[PDB]
């Protein structure tokens, strides 16, 4: 790793979310019914933080107050994985999610990173320098202007880490898109901060532009409508 | 409609259904929960 | 005398509580269809899960560092949890300690530690004291069991044992199921203790020093707490019940993975999707179920029922009656 | 009649759910 | 007047005031006392 002093100070953009961040809160089927729920949701018409990555490097460290709504507008799969933790060293457990070429790997244990971790067509995978014994490991099928919109919701409650996901082909747009549950993990950690991961390749050369949005969840009461099938339409 | 919807109340019992109450507790103890549920439902129907 | 189940006139007399019935139409009772068979459906898991080493362990942890173990995806057997010792305490809250062999749970949690002899009563919902607010705290909606047994012959030693410790001084009461391992010094006074002992600077750990000689109410006790969560889930863990082939299009009583009922099971057309297990209706009752051995969806419908009325003239005139079945097409009585 | 037809037209799965709880409606 | 006066009756509990009930004794019986008070007050409202 190297140290550089060429960064330019610029606050991230602020945008608004209209009707995004609605996910199925229970594992039960309902058809053509109006229901009321009280859970951690994303408030409607709420400001969210917008980062743009193309040079300029923007991988800050952000809190994990109660939950995270992470959205990515992108093409050619630059955003790769996620790091979650409390102190981000070998003194506390850290959760790590990386999308392989044709798989996804999730693991929770100690690790070691630089002050500005990054990822180096992929031939070399060097994000962490050391790794001690790990408690939970998991391998699964891959999760997969700008032409791809990926929405994810990360929660941690009742000693379980919940990942909800949704994908869509298309300054967020209008409309309604429910999020189906994807993974539950029995981890049980402290979790306070997190940081994203993007892929860069050395290469005239054109760099794909990507944008990602971060929003925070709060406890709220919602009234959901289920149509003839088990689809949330409003 | 409201008479139908009253059936999901607990009235202080451990559950809103009877079979799980009878399949989890011994006869000496299930009586209090059964009594609570029965009294609540009787009151609702009388009010109707 | 009158037999209330011989003919409709007798049933009308038995309902009206009289030996004479006058002219009119009377509502007697309802008719149902009784079940004929019985089926039980449980998952095909056959392996066992660790219970021997949880109880037959060499060293249990201290109170402030209580040992936690997660139990899932097995078949639980509780018969072996009888001959632990000649006498032991076994108290279950939310369940009865005789019926937990035919119940299906989502996840099992086991917490193990060792406690002073007379503090066993303090491991209970909503109790205050020394260890229930500084060492181990339980919620007020607990659903589980607590087991405690004597450990004099194994734990106490003549030479002196000081490997068991508790905590006495803390700012605020612990959140339920929360652990603390801090050793930072207490600050009763107004000046810093600079990490050294002194007045108003007390080390927040203490020892037991068990010896074979103390009274019956002071020897160490071994305590294990089992926590369940009876909710809707894939039902990873539950006990030894034999399965049976399922029947369709016939009013039978069923036990699907712990849900008991009576009715008719039919092939379903609902558009379930991978994570959906069962379904509900307008009145918040179960309508569809998923068989945990074939991954197919079935619909539940209670078998036929209706109301019966009796039309008769006065008993003074004749003893002939007519029967009216309400709201049914009597090609399908 | 015409006015009676207009009046009749003017005034107009839940039934099964209610019936399965034991509430029925009798005809005039 | 009778609706207001109904607020100062025990309905079979230790006391009418509920903070004293909460402070004096443990949750296991405090739940029963609270349930008694709630049922009594709801019945009074229904009658009114």
């Amino acid at each position: 790793c190297v140290n550089l002093t060429t960064r330019t100070q610029l606050p991230p953009a602020y945008t608004n979310s209209f009707t995004r961040g609605v996910y199925y809160p229970d594992k039960v089927f309902r058809s053509s019914v109006l229901h009321s729920t009280q859970d951690l949701f994303l408030p409607f018409f709420s400001n969210v933080t917008w980062f743009h990555v193309i040079k300029r490097f923007d991988n800050p460290v952000l809190p994990f107050n109660d939950g995270v709504y992470f959205a990515s507008i992108e093409k050619s799969n630059i955003i790769r994985g996620w790091i979650f933790g409390t102190t981000l060293d070998s003194k506390t457990q850290s959760l790590l999610i990386v999308n392989n070429a044709t798989n996804v790997v999730i693991k929770v244990c100690e690790f070691q990173f630089c002050n500005d971790p990054f990822l180096d067509m992929e031939s070399e995978f060097r994000v962490y320098s050391s790794a001690n014994n790990c408690t939970f490991e998991y391998v699964s099928q891959p999760f997969l202007n700008f032409k791809n919109l990926r929405e994810f919701v990360f929660k941690n409650i009742d000693g379980y880490f919940k990942i909800y996901s949704k994908h869509t082909p298309i300054d967020l747009p209008q409309g309604f898109s429910a999020l189906e549950p994807l993974v539950d993990l029995p981890i049980g950690i402290n979790i306070t901060r997190f940081q994203t991961l993007l892929a860069l390749h050395r290469s005239g050369w054109t760099a794909g532009a990507a944008a990602y949005y971060v929003g925070y969840l709060q406890p709220r009461t919602f009234l959901l409508k289920y149509n003839e099938n088990g689809t949330i339409t409003d | 409609n409201t008479l139908v919807k009253q059936l999901s109340s607990k009235f202080g019992a451990i559950s809103s259904v009877l079979n799980d109450i009878f399949s989890r507790l011994d006869p000496p103890e299930a009586e209090v929960q059964i009594d609570r549920l029965i009294t609540g439902r009787l009151q609702s129907l009388q009010t109707y | 005398a009158v037999d209330c189940a011989l003919d409709p006139l007798s049933e009308t007399k038995c309902t009206l509580k009289s030996f004479t019935v006058e002219k009119g139409i009377y509502q007697t009772s309802n008719f149902r269809v009784q079940p004929t068979e019985s089926i039980v459906r449980f998952p095909n898991i056959t392996n066992l899960c660790p219970f021997d080493e949880v109880f037959n362990a060499t060293r249990f942890a201290s109170v402030y560092a209580w040992n936690r173990k997660r139990i899932s995806n097995c078949v639980a057997d509780y018969s072996v949890l009888y001959n632990l010792a000649p006498f032991f305490t076994f108290k279950c809250y939310g369940v009865s300690p005789t019926k937990l062999n035919d119940l299906c749970f989502t996840n099992v949690y086991a917490d193990s530690f060792v406690i002073r002899g007379d503090e066993v009563r303090q491991i209970a919902p909503g109790q205050t004291g020394n260890i229930a607010d500084y060492n181990y705290k339980l919620p007020d909606d607990f659903t589980g069991c607590v087991i405690a047994w004597n450990s004099n012959k194994l734990d106490s030693k003549v030479s002196g044992n000081y490997n068991y410790l508790y905590r006495l001084f803390r700012k605020s009461n612990l959140k339920p199921f929360e652990r603390d391992i801090s050793t930072e010094i207490y600050q009763a006074g107004n000046k810093p203790c600079n990490g050294v002992a002194g007045f108003n600077c007390y080390f927040p750990l203490r020892s037991y020093s068990f010896r074979p000689t103390y009274g019956v109410g002071h020897q160490p006790y071994r305590v294990v707490v089992l926590s369940f969560e009876l909710l809707h889930a894939p039902a990873t863990v539950c006990g030894p019940k034999k399965s049976t082939n399922l029947v369709k299009n016939k009013c039978v009583n069923f036990n699907f993975n712990g849900l008991k009922g009576t009715g008719v099971l039919t092939e379903s057309n609902k558009k379930f999707l991978p994570f959906q297990q069962f379904g509900r209706d307008i009145a918040d009752t179960t309508d569809a179920v998923r068989d945990p051995q074939t991954l197919e969806i079935l619909d539940i419908t209670p078998c036929s029922f209706g109301g019966v009325s009796v039309i008769t003239p006065g008993t003074n005139t004749s003893n002939q009656v007519a029967v009216l079945y309400q709201g049914v097409n009597c090609t399908e009585v | 009649s015409f006015i009676e037809d207009l009046l009749f037209n003017k005034v107009t799965d839940l039934i099964c759910a209610q019936k399965f709880k034991g509430l029925t409606v009798l005809p005039p």
